RNA sequence: GAAACAUCUCAGUAUCGGGAGGAACAGAAAACGCAACGUGAUGUCGUUAGUAACCGCGAGUGAACGCGAUACAGCCCAAAC
RNA sequence: GACUCGUACGGUCACUGAAUCCUGCCCAGUGCAGGUAUCUGAACACCUCGUACAAGAGGACGAAGGACCUGUCAACGGCGG
RNA sequence: AGCUUUACUGCAGGCUGUCGCUGAGGACUCUCACUCCGGGAGGAGGACACCGAUAGCCGGGC
């Protein structure tokens, strides 16, 4: 047959790329030489195209202007601090260690200094639970307990823009406008509505998958569709 | 809208032009490559064995 | 008495024993961070180089060349093929990695010609060979009897025509008798059957 | 059918009637060194392997008699044409 | 082609990549093995021969030594000192 | 290398197709997933036989996989005499 | 010819054992290769992974 849509993606053609050039800034923590000194003030609050959430424009002492992942409750004038010994207010960024437990945290690092990877989307918050000389257990938003290097920097507070998911898109048009600002092909045609040649579920005189939807993890690309390595299915049971 | 006659009318785009290298009207100005001599693609001139019968 | 050389040589009988072992465990590190073709001022194996035609003279160059290890990097068929021809994984090229190296090198030095080459080890994913090249235009060479031959026009691009030593060997031209019916005087003249 | 474990009959070797003993032929074991064996390994490569890619056939409803005739005296055996037989039981 | 077809065949062909010359390549035996008290670098031509060898031992595929000719031509390093 | 100047309020892969009242029963087969005493399970290394070596024969060990067991149908589907 | 599948035969791809890279003291410690993070100092990981070779299973994705 022909390559399925899932395979057309990988090629990285226009239709599948994200409008990078239209994006604002790669949100990453700072390379504070050391000491914790670094601090700065909030200037403006902009909209981040790549995440449909706000982003705080910040200016520091060394006069370095950079946008930053903005947690809830952070306004113009506010003074943020980034370092080994910053305060313990919402917005400041410091290694997990220096952070007191039970405190909601966002834009967490995986590898100390990587700039932040975990918990950084509309409303999400991580959770610093356990402290140690070695381990810093953090319960991520997915629920998982990520054991982390206490040297990994993070930000206090929950990411801004929480509750986006509450309002329905209502009409296709709204979905349209949103999708257009992401690296995704939309709308979505169901395999079962395609010709055999196009999808392992295509064909028939009526629409229904050929074989069972759950597929092995070893299935090759071109055939891995439907319910991938599902451990179970349905709501029942 | 037929793909025939009615679609011939929009063809006012310039592509292949006189080639600075081989003098043929095969220089694709949008590609900056001659489909005849290969100018713009290779230093060696475009030529293939299938341009003639195998035993000739 | 044993030439000093004979030691360098005897040491490479087993590049994985004693001093030469540690020496390799060390060099390869600076090597895995060098380019594809690195001109070096002195041969890592003086015995071999000199033996193959080296000479601390002018117009004589050397360079280490790394080449990926393994079989052919082949793409699966995108059109009809009978089972026999649907292979990918087990297909190997008919030109040995050494010859691949002699070429990558010669191309880096367009004005020079390949005189010979020898192996200098291999880690888990690559192989290094040092290639001796010659400036066929330098008078220091145009006047050296044990080398001026390589200046002849008919010697131009010799590595790409398989005239190198590793080439003639890779061409099944070793034996002069039984077994070389389809190799000498040329593979192509024997309808490529060797 | 049933058949006597021992009985008299001609011994092609001795050229005279002797008491022979009958045994069902036991299949010898292979060495995997015959010429056919070499060709298998030698001619098998990428893709279909021609003849060596085939599988064993089926079976006939009834097999023939596969016996060995051992001469009581000289102890040498000899073979005979066989005959279809669902089962063959020896008597004593 | 095998009166299907997969090995085989078409064929190392068509075609593709790289490169030399006026011709290229080959070449002075870790050869041959008419087994010899024998031949003596290499191409090529004739023959050896549709022989030996290969092969769903199917269809098909297929040399070499030697011999008669052509033309002949033998040398240089590495190392020891 | 795309997704990604992205990080689970994410994005990938599928099914159904606004709202409203609802969405029963079935894990035997097929699929997927988890487990697993025992059974089965290749190659290198290892032992025995073999061969002054080798081919080769046998053994011990045992991975994923399978047998066997469990989960799962808003998973393929079923819902009779 | 396109298409399908528990048709025949194969080929990618995935999982898995083994060998090489590969080092020190049937479970185990370590650092020095190799890997990733850090601008760097340095951190994490570590003879695993990656990669090359091979073997078994799956394998209309082709
Ligand atoms: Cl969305
Ligand atoms: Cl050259
Ligand atoms: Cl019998
Ligand atoms: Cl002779
Ligand atoms: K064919
Ligand atoms: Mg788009
Ligand atoms: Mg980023
Ligand atoms: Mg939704
Ligand atoms: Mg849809
Ligand atoms: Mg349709
Ligand atoms: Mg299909
Ligand atoms: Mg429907
Ligand atoms: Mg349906
Ligand atoms: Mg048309
Ligand atoms: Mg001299
Ligand atoms: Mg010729
Ligand atoms: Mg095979
Ligand atoms: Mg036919
Ligand atoms: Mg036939
Ligand atoms: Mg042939
Ligand atoms: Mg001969
Ligand atoms: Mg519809
Ligand atoms: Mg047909
Ligand atoms: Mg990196
Ligand atoms: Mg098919
Ligand atoms: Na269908
Ligand atoms: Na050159
Ligand atoms: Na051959
Ligand atoms: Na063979
Ligand atoms: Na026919
Ligand atoms: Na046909
Ligand atoms: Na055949
Ligand atoms: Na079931
Ligand atoms: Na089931
Ligand atoms: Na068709």
């Amino acid at each position: 047959g022909r390559r399925i849509q899932g395979q057309r993606r990988g090629r990285g053609t226009s239709t599948f790329r994200a409008p990078s050039h239209r994006y604002k800034a790669d949100l990453e923590h700072r390379k504070v030489e050391d000491g914790d000194v670094i601090a700065g003030t909030v200037v403006d609050i902009e909209h981040d195209p790549a995440r449909s959430a706000p982003v705080a424009a910040v200016e520091f002492e060394d006069g370095d202007r950079r946008l930053i992942l903005a947690p809830e409750g952070v306004g113009v004038g506010d003074e943020l601090q980034v370092g080994v010994s910053a305060e313990i207010a919402p917005g400041n960024t410091l290694p997990l260690a220096e952070i007191p437990e039970g405190v909601p945290v966002c834009n967490v690092e995986s590898s100390p200094g990587d700039g932040g990877k975990f918990a950084r989307a509309s409303g999400v918050n991580a959770q610093l639970l356990t402290h140690d000389r070695n381990v810093a257990v953090v319960k991520l938003p997915s629920g998982e307990m990520k054991r982390l290097d206490p040297q990994c920097r993070a930000t206090i507070g929950v990411v801004a823009g929480g509750g986006r998911t509450d309002k329905p898109f209502v009409k296709a048009g709204n979905k349209h406008h949103k999708m257009k600002a992401r690296g995704t092909k939309w709308p979505n045609v169901r395999g079962v509505a395609m010709n055999a040649v196009d999808h392992p579920f295509g064909g028939g005189g009526r629409q229904h998958p050929g074989k069972p939807k759950s597929i092995s993890r070893n299935a090759p690309p071109g055939r891995k569709v439907g319910d991938i390595a599902s451990k179970r299915t349905g709501r029942g049971g | 809208t037929g793909a025939g006659t009615p679609s011939q009318g929009k063809k006012n785009t310039t592509t292949h032009t006189k080639c600075r290298r081989c003098g043929e009207k095969s220089y694709h100005t949008k590609k900056k490559v001659c489909s005849s001599c290969g100018f713009g693609k290779s230093a060696k001139r475009r030529d293939y064995e299938w341009q003639s019968k195998a035993g000739e | 008495a044993r030439s000093a050389y004979s030691y360098i040589r005897d040491a490479w009988e087993n590049p994985g024993d004693g001093q030469l072992a540690e020496l390799q465990w060390q060099r390869q590190q600076e090597w895995r961070n060098e380019g594809a073709v690195e001109r070096i001022e002195r041969p890592t194996r003086l015995d071999k180089a000199r033996s193959q035609g080296y000479k601390a003279k002018q117009g004589v160059i050397v360079a280490r060349v790394s080449v990926r290890k393994g079989s052919a990097r082949k793409r699966r068929h995108k059109a009809g093929r009978r089972s026999k021809r649907q292979g990918v994984t087990r297909i190997t090229r008919r030109k040995d990695i050494q010859r691949v190296a002699e070429e990558r090198a010669s191309r880096t030095f367009p004005n020079l010609r390949v005189l010979n080459s020898y192996s200098v080890g291999q880690d888990g994913r690559q192989k290094w060979h040092e290639v001796i090249l010659i400036d066929p235009n330098h008078p220091a060479i145009q006047n050296d009897d044990d080398l001026s031959w390589i200046c002849a026009d008919d010697q131009a691009d010799r590595v790409f025509r398989g005239l190198t030593g590793a080439g003639r060997r890779n061409r099944g031209l070793s034996g002069k008798g039984k077994g070389s019916e389809k190799t000498r005087p040329s593979l192509r003249s024997n309808g490529g059957k060797g | 059918m049933q058949m006597p474990r021992r009985f008299n009959t001609y011994c092609p070797h001795c050229n005279e009637h002797q008491e022979h003993e009958v045994e069902k032929v036991r299949s010898g074991r292979q060495t995997g060194m015959k010429w056919i064996d070499r060709q298998r390994e030698r001619n098998s490569g990428i893709g279909n392997d021609g003849k060596f890619s085939k599988v064993p056939g089926g079976d006939k409803p009834t097999k023939k008699t596969d016996l060995k005739y051992r001469c009581g005296e000289c102890g040498k055996a000899h073979l005979r044409e066989g005959w279809r037989a669902g089962r063959l039981e020896f008597q004593e």
